[PDB]
RNA sequence: UCGAUGUCGGCUCAUCUCAUCCUAGGGCUGAAGCAGGUCCUAAGGGUAUGGCUGUUCGCCAUUUAAAGAGGUACGCGAGCUGGGUUUAGAACGUCGUGAGACAGUUCGGUCCCUAUCUACCGUGGGCGUUGGAAAUUUGAGAGGAUCUGCUCCUAGUACG
RNA sequence: AACCGCUGAAAGCAUCUAAGCGGGAAGCCCACCUCAAGAUUAGAUUUCCCUAAAGAGCCGUUGAAGACUACGACGUUGAU
């Protein structure tokens, strides 16, 4: 008897439809990490994707609590000296509301090619429309 | 890893791995995490039995 | 206006306001008095 | 203490809630707010009563608040909000046209300015400005704005002023 | 904001009346051949495609050829693109014709073009760096670049540096230019100013944002 | 760190902080006006040439809107110089009997390295982009730029 | 941003703030100019071609293009 892999070619990838309005985006954030991680299942190995495929609607409504939609930060960096740019979360979901999940996600997602994987795996659209009928993915409430 | 997709089987049977764990301990079942994991990954209705004995315990 | 670390009532006149989370001393009478804290 | 004390209506004011929105009609025009949620609004017939949905410090101050707007609203539609500004200085003249007023101050420009909707001026004399609003907060904003252009000053006075309000004075020299 | 493409002719002066000198360069102006209009619907985007000039039929691909022949103009030397808006699509409707007479006397143009190579160039030349002392003991750095960083903190040379490299050959705008004459006849257009590039290059003419 | 991490100053080239020199927005004023003083916000740009001295600094002259304070191995010599300091010669004052010595002075006195890696400035080859190709392109994003005097007019009006 | 507010309670008053609504800097993000899909999220549009096709390259004459490259033009149906 041996501890056994998922063997890449026998895992399915479900798809799956997220609501993020009025959500908690840090809350929601690592529920979607771990779905797309495959942690839920029982076949789970870590060096094997065994996740699903998230699709999250309403990207732009999704919440945070006290006064971070205000105070909560997000820096980058250009690579010229002095080059250090900041923007809000107000504003950052103004512009491009899927980045503030996306990043949340990637933050909680692992770091490396299989990382790179999953978060490629994760599908954000904004407003209640989606072009995934074709795929025809279950409503998941998480 | 065995408690990992202990942790997986227990949830999908709904329950938690630091309740499953407690529950044998309390039903006095000696089975491994190694075991547990095997019957996990490869039979699902066995380790649905042990999650019911593990539910009923507690 | 002035911006100190202590800021205290000079005259029965003068008022204690919170905006902000800030202390600012407001008086009618006098222009000169009012402070803020910072 | 001002949320405990109940609103008076008069006969022709009526006023509704629905939707979490207060609706006030009354002869001078129709007001509008919004209403909120700790507050709940009771009507019985020649009367108002503002209560709070659960009973808190937090919860207090936002009737109160609720019950000031309200009373505000109902007296200024039952006869409406009007102040008065002054113009001190012999360059100084103020015309009112339709819904335009046009300010004559130091600067060499003539400033003219543009009133919000609901707000009526009228000068009998062009030292003196009277501005007539449906509601005490649009009134206010208007006379804080036409103010903010010429501001008093405390050596000679000169400058826009409410009459109610006194300006400081100062001695040069 | 829809533009022309010309050939730059060259440089000369126009006397004003009173006795002025205007330098002036003259851009040859073929009529510009709507080979493509573009929109949101199909686009996304809303824009004037036009050739101008000639190209024979053994250097015209087939690709090429057959887009030529989608619009029914006759293949020019290239194909250029303008950003356009609802009110500049009102009557440009493809196999259409751009002249000079887009451009009247007296308005203020943008002119963007290629500027004249200088090819692989020093730090002295094309960052206008100082030269250092001809005399006094300098051995090899009469023209040399000077330190590029500080020390080991931070240890590296920072990004936008200005260093020895490439100059000219790049697409150079200049603005508020004014237009001294129009000729519809000859397909001239004659434009204030210095108007980047070589003589014999292509230079776009567009109305200038500013105005 | 002594089987070696090159000193001060200058030149060239910079990068960052704000405890802001100018510009920009304000409160107070013993703010009449013009000019200021103090403090708050603000780092986007700009923020001199010469005489003396090896000088950093400093004094001076003349300008400017202003001639800011600092970190970067008191930035920067495998980028340049080598005037001072710090070899070997010689001399003055002083110390020592003497050889010699002086954060005392004076004249003179070899500054190497063809760049492998990182970094940076340019410019190409390969493949990829769900058949291949000729063109036109949207823009996630990145960089550049951001300075300011004087004259006239308002008006010799407001103020005095 | 500092600062100045309107209305307004906690706190019958007052109060720029707790709800709500305003003004406000050479600063922040756009707007201006340049680059940009190796944006592996590799996009879009119009044409052309598929039993060595459409095209690309080699080669040759070469350019206000260029270190070599690359880029631009032409090669008898031609002014390179």
């Amino acid at each position: 008897m041996k501890t056994l892999s998922a063997k890449p070619a026998e895992v399915t990838h479900d798809w799956f439809v997220v609501d993020a309005d009025g959500k908690t985006l840090g809350r929601l954030a690592t529920q979607i990490a771990s779905r797309l991680r495959g942690k839920h299942k029982t076949n789970y190995t870590p060096h094997v994707d065994t996740g699903d495929f998230i699709v999250v609607i309403n990207a732009e409504k999704i919440a945070v609590t006290g006064k971070k939609a205000q105070d909560k930060k997000y820096y980058r960096h250009s690579g010229y000296p002095g080059g250090i740019k900041e923007t809000n979360f107000t504003k950052l979901i103004a512009h491009k509301p899927e980045d503030v999940l996306h990043k949340a996600v990637k933050g909680m997602l692992p770091k490396g090619p299989l990382g790179y994987a999953m978060i490629k795996k994760l599908k954000l659209y904004a407003g209640t429309d989606h072009p995934h009928e074709a795929q025809q993915p279950k409503e998941l409430d998480i | 890893l065995w408690i990992a997709r202990i942790n997986a089987g227990a949830r999908l049977n709904g329950l938690s791995y630091s309740r499953f764990i407690n529950g044998m301990k309390k039903a006095n079942i000696t089975i491994d995490r190694r075991v547990l994991a095997d019957i996990a990954m490869h039979d699902a209705a066995t380790f649905g039995a042990l999650v019911e004995k593990a539910k009923a315990e507690l | 206006m002035k911006v100190q670390a202590s800021v205290k009532k000079i005259c029965g006149s003068c008022k204690v306001v919170r905006r902000k989370g800030r202390v600012h001393i407001i008086c009618t009478a006098e222009p000169r008095h009012k402070q803020r804290q910072g | 203490r001002v949320a405990k004390a109940p609103v008076t209506l008069p006969n022709g004011v009526s006023v509704t809630l629905n939707d979490r929105q207060v609706e006030v009609k009354g002869k001078n025009g129709n007001l509008s707010l919004r209403l909120h949620d700790l507050v709940e609004l009771k009507q019985e017939d020649d009367v108002v009563t503002l209560s709070p949905t659960v009973d808190s410090k937090e919860a207090m101050m936002h009737t109160g608040t609720i019950r000031a707007l309200l009373n505000n609203y109902v007296i200024g539609v039952t006869e409406g909000f009007e102040r008065r500004l002054q113009l001190i200085g012999v360059g100084y003249r103020a015309q009112a046209t339709g819904n335009k007023v046009t300010l004559n101050v130091g600067y060499s420009h003539p400033v003219e300015y543009t009133l919000p909707e609901g707000v009526s001026a009228e000068t009998p004399t062009q030292t003196e400005i009277v501005l007539k609003s449906n509601d005490k907060q649009q009134l206010g904003q208007a006379a804080a704005k036409i103010r903010g252009f010429r501001p008093p000053e405390p050596y000679k006075g000169k400058g826009i002023r409410y009459s109610d309000e006194h300006v400081i004075r100062k001695e040069a020299k | 904001a829809i533009g022309l493409v010309g050939k730059k002719c060259g440089m000369t002066r126009v006397f004003t009346e009173a006795g002025a000198s205007i330098p002036v360069t003259v851009v040859e102006i073929s009529a510009n051949r709507i080979t493509q209009v573009k929109n949101t619907d199909v686009d996304g985007y809303q824009a004037i495609q036009v050739t101008t000039g000639t190209r024979r039929d053994s250097r015209v691909t087939a690709a090429q050829k057959g887009h030529f022949a989608k619009a029914g103009v006759a293949a020019g030397r290239g194909v250029w693109e303008f950003r356009a808006n609802d009110s500049d699509l009102e009557g440009r409707e493809i196999g259409g014709e751009i002249l000079a007479d887009l451009f009247e006397q007296g308005q203020m143009v943008d002119v963007t073009g290629n500027s004249k190579g200088k090819g692989f160039q020093g730090g002295v030349k094309r960052h206008n760096f100082s030269m250092q002392d001809a005399t006094h003991g300098n051995s090899v750095s009469h023209r040399a670049i000077g330190s590029t960083g500080q020390n080991q903190s931070p240890g590296k040379v920072f990004k936008g540096k200005k260093m020895p490299g490439q100059m000219g050959n790049k697409r150079v705008t200049v603005q508020g230019l004014e237009v001294i004459s129009v000729d519809v006849e000859k397909g001239l257009l004659v434009i204030k100013g210095a108007i980047p590039g070589a003589t014999g290059g292509d230079v776009i003419v567009r109305p200038s944002v500013k105005a």
